[PDB]
């Protein structure tokens, strides 16, 4: 799960990169602006640290990032 | 200029195709918004408003029209920054790739023959006819035969070569004197087997083949002679003798086939005039027939040579008998064992090589190793900085066929404009692609620039011309370095002067950690490869500086070492004199350097390499490039003085042509006659393989002369070892102290 | 400083630019982004 | 390492486990949780 604040970071990190947009095109590197909404998803279920406690966090259409994504 | 219905329709078609209606300039009913920052200058009245979109992507300038490419133009691949993830860069390809792609084969071999004489009566050593290298098991098999046959047809068309080949040799056994004539002028000749009459017949009567005199008369035979009686060499013949009784009949399921041959030779070695020359052709020289032959006709003739003219991959060898005199003594010698052994040693090489090729008339799948895989896009919008499919498929494709060709075409259909982008996916790409951790992008500018229609794609496993003698040699090391680097304990390896674009990444197990280096910048986005496994260092190794902080247990200076001595304008011996010690310090256990020294002979090639003797230097293509060389002996001792404990050894393109899965494996034609050139070009530039990890040899003669007993000493602590010295890719001396089988003497 | 034109919304040598620090807005980007284990999650 | 069975979804001596560090995932729980006055509220 990608709790509210943890999106602040990855957004604040990507925000500081998007800033350099004019230099990415100029030098043909990069690959377009990096939206954090490209690494996440909209699954829904119970989200906790263990079956026991995850049972008390029914989240619907929350925004989670899969492992292989947490990689990119 | 003059739109034609076909064309208008191809535009009205492109317009209908689902797309994105341009949105920069909104539509009005009484005004055309024109970009202020645009060439167009508004007329006057109230019809043109100077509206400026928030971000128009177009800049100005024009384009000079270029004529339609007459043939599919290949496109070198230069990479971009962003890289697609293997997963995404896969389906992207699999969403627009031409999978079951039908492809033509063409012809992989077009050259002459690679003939190889062998004197059996020559060798003075007796070799038990019972223990020769008997026909290899696999030989007769659905899988092996299938290939032996496939290779056969992959040869652009054969007796004209073979037959002539045997006569090129037979011309050397001709004795003109009266004392004991052999093929003396006007000698009668018998010939069996014809399709009209053999094309060689015209030549023998023409005296065309230099060295061989014009025979009086030629009497044809065989199963379809069409000019002589039809005889069956198995049984008896009702004809008279001949000076030369050239027999070329086929034997073809092995024992009766041996009987067939043993019988045929028996009557062919019968039709020859006393003191003549019978030239039978065995199909399967089995150590089963080699006992029957050396037993029945152990007397019949005086000399005997095997003349295997390798036109295609087959084991049929030619045997010629000296003087058809009753009291001869044709004993099986060690020559035979070697000759026979070299033959097979090559069919394993030629077969293993051909495995990489698909069977004719089979739709291209992903299975075939040499399969040609493409990607046809329709009006593809290759865009920089965007992972749009059209530009996403371009990635995979080039990644799936890097060391290859990559040819892009654009045929204009009266509908859209398709643009296939094939390439010969070989095993040299599978090795490279595997090492890739990600699939990098390609600067689509070059593709976006084209805008001209080329010819339709072809999809052909092989190109049309035989590769340059130089490549036959290069692809002779890409197989050698491949087999050396395949060794486990090798660990971390570096390449002093890899190409601008690491060409060694294909010749290394996807797990070994290598670090290619070159003065020029690397052509492939070094980022796509896992840093831990692949490293890249810029700048030359010729300069002392470069060697700070670069430690690899093994270095390989192939294709560079020669250019560095020339570039640094220094002496070849003196150059490696400073490089070898650096590799020692760099922490190197092994070394491989494509040094160019005349170890076999100081003789040169007319067009490939000139050996200027006033100044130790070469001239690859006389001028194209000049690089200094060393001598076998001086350079040998100079390196032995550098690394005293290290064991040296010269590996060179071996006549077995086992390297073949690198020429026929990548899809390139060749000349079976050039193999000889390259095995002679490889001798001009061996690969001095050093190994500090073991004790070096000790040869008592030093400049060892042929036919002199020499003392060699391998210092191995354990007596329980098996000595097996092999020369030419064929073992010649093998056996624990007690017993040692030697075919080299 | 050669004129560009669209690559970026501003020309450098463009008309009426103006270097002028203000004690009010200390220039910035984002360096102290928190990523430590407990704080990133 | 004696077999347990259900207490926890994994046996230690269980079939095909595998110790294998990857420079990619530096093992870490949550130590730097922020609690200082201003930052906790
Ligand atoms: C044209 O390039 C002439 C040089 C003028 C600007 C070059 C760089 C120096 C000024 C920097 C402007 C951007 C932020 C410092
Ligand atoms: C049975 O308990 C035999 C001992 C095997 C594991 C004991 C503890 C050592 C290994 C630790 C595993 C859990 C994290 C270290």
């Amino acid at each position: 799960f990608v709790n509210e604040g943890m999106r602040e970071t990855f957004s604040k990190a990507l925000f500081d990169i998007n800033m350099w947009q004019p230099l990415f095109q100029a030098t043909k590197t990069g690959c377009g602006p990096i939206v954090l909404s490209s690494f996440t998803t909209t699954t829904s279920g119970y989200v906790g640290a263990t079956a026991g406690d995850a049972l008390d966090n029914p989240v619907t259409n929350g925004v989670f990032i899969s492992t292989v994504q947490i990689m990119n | 200029a003059i739109p034609t219905m076909s064309d208008v329709r191809s535009f009205v078609a492109r317009l209908m195709a689902e797309g994105d209606p341009q949105q920069w300039f909104p539509y009005r009913v009484d005004q055309i918004l024109y970009w202020p920052e645009s060439p167009f200058v508004p007329p006057i009245g109230p019809f043109y408003a100077p509206f400026r979109p928030v971000n128009f992507p177009f800049t100005t300038g024009s384009y000079t029209v270029v004529p339609d490419a007459s043939r599919p133009l290949r496109l070198l691949p230069q990479y971009r920054n962003a890289t697609i993830t293997v997963q995404q860069a896969d389906d992207a390809y699999e969403d627009t790739a031409l999978s079951p792609l039908i492809t033509t084969h063409g012809f992989c071999v077009t050259g002459g023959v690679f003939t190889s004489i062998y004197d059996i009566s020559g060798d003075p050593t007796a070799y038990p006819p019972a223990q020769l290298v008997d026909a290899p098991n696999d030989y007769f098999d659905r899988e092996r035969m299938a290939r032996r046959d496939l290779f056969r047809r992959l040869r652009a068309p054969r007796s004209a070569i073979k037959d002539r080949a045997v006569f090129d040799f037979l011309a050397s056994l001709v004795n003109p004197t009266t004392a004991n004539p052999v093929l003396d002028t006007s000698f009668s000749m018998a010939y069996l087997g014809a399709s009209d009459e053999p094309v060689i017949l015209a030549d023998i009567r023409s005296g065309s083949i230099p060295g061989l005199p014009i025979p009086r008369r030629i009497v044809q035979f065989g199963y379809d002679v069409v000019h002589g009686s039809l005889l069956d060499l198995s049984r008896a013949v009702p004809t008279g003798t001949f000076g030369l009784v050239y027999a070329d009949l086929d034997q073809v399921d092995m024992p009766a086939a041996n009987r067939a041959a043993i019988a045929m030779l028996g009557t062919a070695l019968q039709m020859t005039t006393a003191g003549g020359v019978s030239v039978l052709k065995v199909n399967f020289p089995t150590r089963a027939f080699w006992t029957q032959v050396f037993n029945l006709y152990a007397t019949h003739a005086t000399t005997l040579h095997l003349v295997k003219p390798t036109i295609v991959n087959s084991s049929e060898v030619f045997l010629v008998f000296g003087g058809r005199q009753s009291n001869g003594a044709l004993r099986s010698t060690t020559a035979l064992q070697r000759a026979l052994l070299s033959l097979y040693a090559r069919n394993a090489a030629i077969d293993r090589a051909v495995t990489h090729i698909p069977f004719f008339g089979v739709p291209d799948d992903g299975t075939s190793d040499l399969g040609i895989d493409a990607v046809r896009l329709f009006d593809p919008m290759f865009s920089d900085a965007v992972a749009n499919l059209p530009s996403n498929a371009l990635a995979s494709l080039v990644s799936r066929v890097v060391p290859s060709s990559i040819m892009f075409t654009r045929v204009p259909s009266n509908g859209p404009v398709s643009t296939t982008i094939y390439g010969k996916r070989t095993f040299l790409s599978n090795r490279r692609r595997a090492r890739l951790r990600d699939v990098p992008m390609l600067i689509t500018t070059t593709l976006v620039h084209q805008r001209r229609f080329t010819t339709p794609p072809t999809f052909t496993l092989f190109s049309s011309e035989a590769v340059p003698v130089t490549t036959l040699v290069a692809a002779g090391y890409n197989s050698f370095i491949s087999e050396q680097t395949r060794n486990p304990n090798l660990a971390h390896l570096l390449d002093l002067g890899t190409g601008p674009e690491c060409r060694i990444l294909s010749l290394i197990p996807p797990t070994l950690q290598v670090t290619m280096s070159d003065s020029r910048p690397c052509a492939e986005l070094m980022a796509s490869f896992d840093p831990a496994l692949t490293a890249y260092v810029q700048g030359d190794y010729s300069t002392a500086a470069f060697w700070n902080g670069i430690r690899c247990d093994s270095a390989t200076a192939i294709f560079t070492i020669g250019a560095a001595a020339a570039a640094a304008g220094t002496d070849l011996i003196a150059f490696v004199q400073q490089l070898i010690p650096r590799i020692v310090a760099a922490g190197g256990t092994r070394m491989w350097l494509q040094l160019n020294t005349p170890l076999y002979e100081v003789s040169s090639l007319p067009d490939l390499i000139e050996i200027d003797l006033r100044d130790h230097v070469y001239r690859f293509n006389g001028g194209e490039r000049v690089e200094p060389y060393a001598d076998p002996v001086p350079l040998q001792q100079a390196i032995a003085a550098l690394l005293p404990a290290a064991a040296l050894s010269w590996h060179t393109l071996s006549p077995t042509c086992d390297w073949l899965p690198y020429i026929i494996g990548v899809g390139s034609p060749l000349n079976l006659s050039d193999i000889n050139t390259a095995i002679s070009y490889s001798r001009l530039t061996p690969i001095l393989h050093i190994d500090t990890t073991t004790p070096p040899l000790r040869v008592n003669p030093v400049p060892t002369p042929l036919n002199q007993q020499c003392a060699i000493r391998i210092t191995s602590l354990d007596p329980a070892a098996v000595l097996s010295v092999q020369h030419n890719g064929v073992e010649v001396i093998g056996g624990t102290p007690g017993n040692v089988i030697s075919v080299a003497g | 400083g050669n004129v560009q034109t669209s690559v970026n919304t501003y020309n450098i040598t463009g008309d009426g630019n103006s270097f002028t620090p203000t004690s009010d807005m200390t220039s910035t980007a984002a360096p102290a982004i928190d990523l430590k284990p407990g704080v990133l999650n």
